[PDB]
């Protein structure tokens, strides 16, 4: 219970901060099955193939189905990781103004190249008729395209989604991160190894959650575990009798003649129709509740890596810095970093300043009092500012404001 | 006088190989942690039921038990299966017996076949006309109760004999003690190790722990 | 332009394999069908059959019985089957009430003694008896599935010989049980060689099937039959003849998708054999499967028709079909330092162009109209 | 992105009405040559496979249509959003409104659908620059109010 | 739109209950009075509709 200590002059601002790199997980993709509906609900058999055309176009808008699902999990692969115009790669030398990035680029020591953070993700995720069709982009490719993704973010900033890329350090791409979350970027420079060690060691922690906990990665896995739960189902649904003498269709075949045979089979047939049916409807559901996580990937791919977010918790709690996609089996994570503040003061504050008969109020911050003096500061930093001309704007007289207090302005002309 | 029969009289319960699996089956089994009574051979052998099929157990250094009678009345009313063994052969046979009423081993047969430091155990049950016989033989250290950890009993003979059975008797020697303990219908839960044999069982019925492990279809429940 | 499924491959079956029980004793049908005396219904007896080859034509082409009534297989089937036990059942009844012995059907018979089971399998083979037991002969006589039963409740029949289901009849029930067990009861099938490491047409006491045998490193305990895997689909079975345990794999299948340009560009296509190796079907081998008619090009480029697994396919120099791994994008190392800073002395405006669906047809089906349509016999 | 959303559509439709040929296990597909042949204790026996059979074929195509329209409506809700941030607005979210810096929208109708001509500001022809983090001057830092 | 969601719920449960009194080709709609009518040969016929 936070009673916060509200009163009509009473500001808190935060002289410190703290840099979180976050973790978001999302699904992107899903097993692109497909089963054969005629060797899964027949299998190697005339004598029920010819009772099967009987239902007719079924089987081939089921096999149209899964495959309308097999050809848009690569749309969704292709939709999140292909934002990238080029493949750009990194520079030899790793001067990002003290930032360690090491971690979450590529290792060339690696079979696959693939970062040190994405190969703790790639550990933590885990034939009648059924098939697993390969992904048109191999992971490698993934590991390819998030590390243009990566190495474009470190070099070039969001100018790699705009246009081309244009170089800049990393040490000032960050104070334009910081100019863009209203922190002046003098707090970045005079701040840049605190910052850079606290990203550095928030990149850390994400080390030792990814190997310490295996739920971490619950938001993928629970993904694998449905795609192979419904398999597992219409697999077990082979082996029920839907009130025929048996479940084996040879048993039948091999048992009875065509008048007696064929009331047996109809019954398997609608049986493992009605079972095939229940699993494509269950795979378009969730077909659509992978493409509604891969559109918001591929969302937070355009507006938190290519870019930086206004939008406030939607790149990670806190004021959003920049992310960086790392891949995951069927699925993407974004480490997003944020500007939290951290160490708040409580300050006596006032909405406007009357000098001269005049209002003042602040071009950009808030008036705040360390009990004795009146200073400006920026909003989100105690930054004191000696209150000047240049920082406050005039309007009006002291009359028409509520809660405005008498001080000097210093005009820096004087 | 009783004992606790901790995970005993778990057997493989069809002619099927299974590996790195959990196979959830219903059939007769004995309960887990079950009260089974525990006769002494000396001062005296009584006649049991036979309410489902029976897990019985022998603990023995010199096999002085040789021997089981079962039927409805033992007295020639009627067929009754007598199984002897002199550990040289198995002796199996069905007649209209008059059986003494104190029954031992000396120092209209529809029906017949031949084939402490030790525990030997055995399933015995009926289903549809076949009577079957599950076995298994474990060195343990032991006399005073039932081992405290699961071996499973694997098939020994199924006799197609179409008898009825409602009671039975052990018999031994004539020149030590036995368990009963009565099967049940309960589904369980059968693990099968990576060379196929039943290392780990959950009685779907014991208490709701066993209950969701069965339901889950997994030993681990998170 | 594209890849289409056009079909289904599967390897076919080279050849037959039947491996049946070593035994040579015919069942004793004769003391079944030939028995002195016949039981009364109330009292009717059964016998066991096991460990021989049951000749089913021996009875089914004998033109003495007057049905051969068969309920949970046909009776020219029976010389394919294996069974584990065959359970005959013999006694005598009146012609009026041989319709009883039904799985289903009721009268002063069946729903007293003989009952047939709900889900009787097995033949009910029945004839008249009027020139051997008819005398009138009041012996025959009668009083759960399957039970055995032992004023007055018992009453008995009136045949002469001058009585026609008036006449006595007589009837064997051939119950056969199919359970998962050594089958020692199969027809005369004569067993063949056994073949391994090919697709194969197999039956193992009576396990129909068809698949590639290869020998098992599995250890099957002594009173195992086959084997099952993480499904209940059988990924291995024991041979009767010799105790080896084979291993079942599926013959090699998958779809078969024609990688083609447009017919507007050319008639030339590829064919791509999904998930296998190409001994099973100017060809290659890629994750996706066995591709044919496309040449493997050292090159990549961008992706024309996706293959998967990273392959894709195009039309290119006179000109083939190509296939290739699919390029990313030019490989752009930025030309970072920690002082270096590129600006843009200049700008393009362009209109870019997005294309959204927004609404679908507003169709509506009278269900009625349709499944039924001007029809109130269907309505 | 529209002409394949008139072809499932139309598709679905011909499916539909294909499934009206088909027997069911029927004795004939059309019902009046079943009950212009049959009386009532043999014609219903035929007429429920051919009610099981389209009542089946009637609730995959609506179920088909009802995920479809969910996938239609989430496009409308995106055209929506496009509409009031791309048209009715200029948008700093990055590469929503179109690749490069927004500039503004024109919306165009199309059958079933809507166009969005995205303005978009490319930036175009770089030169490479040594640049500073801040100035030292008068023993002061400073660094750029913008730029 | 709560109202709607509210009624939508409810409608498809009302739709789910109202199923449970059609024939759909049985004799009856109620279980019992088909089990206390019928045979298990007969009874399972009806109920399996």
């Amino acid at each position: 219970e936070n009673s916060v200590a509200y009163s009509n002059n009473s500001i808190a601002i935060p002289t410190n901060f703290t840099i979180s790199v976050t973790t978001e997980i999302l699904p992107v993709s899903m097993t692109k099955t497909s089963v054969d509906c005629t060797m899964y609900i027949c299998g190697d058999s005339t004598e029920c193939s010819n009772l099967l055309l009987q239902y007719g176009s079924f089987c081939t808008q089921l096999n149209r189905a899964l495959t309308g699902i097999a050809v848009e999990q690569d749309k969704n692969t292709q939709e999140v990781f292909a934002q990238v115009k080029q493949i750009y790669k990194t520079p030899p030398i790793k001067d990002f103004g003290g930032f360690n990035f090491s971690q979450i680029l590529p290792d060339p020591s690696k079979p696959s190249k693939r970062s040190f953070i994405e190969d703790l993700l790639f550990n933590k995720v885990t034939y009648i008729g059924l098939t697993v069709l390969p992904p048109l982009l191999t992971d490698e490719m993934i590991a390819q395209y998030t590390s243009a993704l990566l190495a474009g973010t470190i070099t070039s900033g969001w100018t790699f989604g705009a246009g081309a890329a244009l170089q800049i350090p990393f040490a000032m791409q960050m104070a334009y991160r910081f100019n863009g979350i209203g922190v002046t970027q003098n707090v970045l420079y005079e701040n840049q190894k605190l910052i850079a060690n606290q990203f550095n060691s928030a990149i850390g922690k994400i080390q030792d959650s990814l190997s310490s906990t295996a739920s971490a990665l619950g938001k993928l896995q629970d993904v694998v575990n449905q795609n192979a739960q419904a398999l597992n189902t219409l697999v077990k649904q082979l082996s029920s009798n839907f009130g025929a003498i048996s479940s084996v269709l040879n048993d039948i075949l091999s048992r009875l003649d065509p008048p007696e045979a064929e009331v047996q089979i109809d019954r398997l047939i609608t049986g493992r129709l009605q079972s095939l049916q229940t699993y494509v409807t269950q795979q378009l559901i969730r077909a659509a509740e992978i493409r509604a996580s891969a559109n918001l990937a591929a969302t937070k791919m355009s507006e938190c890596v290519l870019g930086q977010s206004k939008r406030v918790d939607f790149c990670g709690k806190g004021y959003h810095l920049m992310s960086f996609p790392q891949s995951a089996p069927h699925g993407v994570v974004f480490l997003h970093v944020t500007y939290v503040p951290a160490q708040e003061k409580n300050f006596t504050t006032a909405p406007a300043i009357c000098h001269d008969g005049k209002a003042h109020f602040p071009r950009e911050g808030v008036f705040v009092s360390n009990g004795t003096h009146w200073f400006v500061t920026q909003r989100n930093f105690y930054e004191p500012q000696i209150i000047t001309t240049d920082n406050t704007f005039v309007s009006g007289n002291c009359d028409v404001v509520i809660g405005i207090v008498n001080n000097t302005v210093y005009d820096p002309l004087q | 006088a009783y004992t606790n029969s901790f995970t005993r009289g778990v057997y493989y319960p069809d002619k099927v190989f299974r590996s790195s699996v959990l196979h959830s089956t219903q059939d007769l089994f004995l309960p887990f942690f079950s009260n089974v009574t525990w006769f002494h051979a000396i001062h005296d052998n009584p006649v049991l039921p036979f309410n489902d099929g029976v897990y019985f157990a022998s603990t023995e250094k010199s096999n002085i038990i040789r021997g089981w009678i079962f039927g409805t009345t033992l007295d020639s009313k009627t067929q009754s299966l007598l199984i002897v063994n002199n550990a040289t052969n198995v002796v199996i046979k069905v007649c209209e017996f008059q059986f003494c009423n104190d029954p031992f081993l000396g120092v209209n047969c529809t029906f017949e076949y031949v084939s402490f430091k030790n525990l030997r155990e055995f399933v015995f049950k009926n289903i549809d006309g076949y009577f079957k016989i599950y076995s298994k033989h474990t060195p343990i250290n032991l006399v005073r109760d039932l081992p405290q950890g699961f071996s499973a009993l694997e098939p020994l003979v199924d006799l197609p004999i179409g008898i009825n059975i409602t009671r039975f008797q052990t018999l031994l020697a004539l020149h030590a003690a036995y368990y009963v303990g009565y099967l049940q219908p309960r589904t369980f839960l059968l693990k099968y190790n990576e060379n196929g044999t039943i290392t780990d069982a959950v009685d779907c019925a014991l208490d709701p722990l066993s209950e969701t492990k069965c339901t889950l279809k997994s030993f681990t429940v998170e | 332009k594209g890849i289409y499924q056009t079909s289904n491959f599967r390897v076919q079956p080279t050849e037959s394999i039947v491996r049946f029980p070593n035994i040579t004793n015919l069942c004793p049908f004769g003391e079944v069908f030939n028995a002195t005396r016949f039981a009364s219904v109330y009292a009717w007896n059964r016998k066991r059959i096991s460990n021989c080859v049951a000749d089913y034509s021996v009875l089914y082409n004998s033109a003495s019985f007057s049905t051969f009534k068969c309920y949970g297989v046909s009776p020219t089937k029976l010389n394919d089957l294996c069974f584990t036990n065959v359970y005959a059942d013999s006694f005598v009844i009146r012609g009026d009430e041989v319709r009883q012995i039904a799985p289903g059907q009721t009268g002063k018979i069946a729903d007293y003694n003989y009952k047939l089971p709900d889900d009787f399998t097995g033949c009910v083979i029945a004839w008249n008896s009027n020139n051997l037991d008819s005398k009138g002969n009041y012996n025959y006589l009668y009083r759960k599935p399957f039970e055995r039963d032992i004023y007055f409740p018992l009453q008995s029949y009136g045949f002469q010989p001058t009585n026609v289901g008036y006449q006595p009849y007589r009837v064997v029930v051939l119950s056969f049980e199919l359970l998962h067990a050594p089958a020692t009861v199969c027809g005369p099938k004569k067993s063949t060689n056994l073949v391994k490491n090919k697709c194969v047409n197999f039956n193992f006491n009576g396990l129909t099937g068809t698949g590639v045998l290869t020998e098992s490193n599995k250890k099957f305990l002594p009173f195992q039959q086959f084997g099952r895997d993480i499904l209940d689909i059988t990924d291995a079975v024991r041979d009767p003849q010799t105790l080896e345990i084979l291993d079942i794999t599926p013959c090699s299948f998958g779809g078969v998708s024609v990688i083609t340009p447009g017919t507007n560009t050319s008639n030339q296509v590829a064919v791509l054999y999904q998930d296998v190796n190409c001994t099973e079907v100017n060809v290659f081998q890629t994750r996706a499967g066995c591709l044919i008619g496309a040449e493997h090009v050292n090159n990549s480029y961008e992706c024309d028709i996706p293959i998967g697994a990273g392959i894709c396919a195009s039309y290119q120099t006179s000109q083939s079909i190509i296939a290739y791994t699919m390029s990313l994008g030019a490989e752009n190392s930025v030309a970072y330092s920690n002082n270096s800073i590129a600006i843009p002395t200049n700008f393009t405006i362009s209109v870019t162009t997005e294309i959204l669906p927004v609404s679908m047809t507003k169709t509506s089906v009278d269900c009625t109209m349709y499944i039924c349509g001007d029809s109130t016999e269907c309505s």
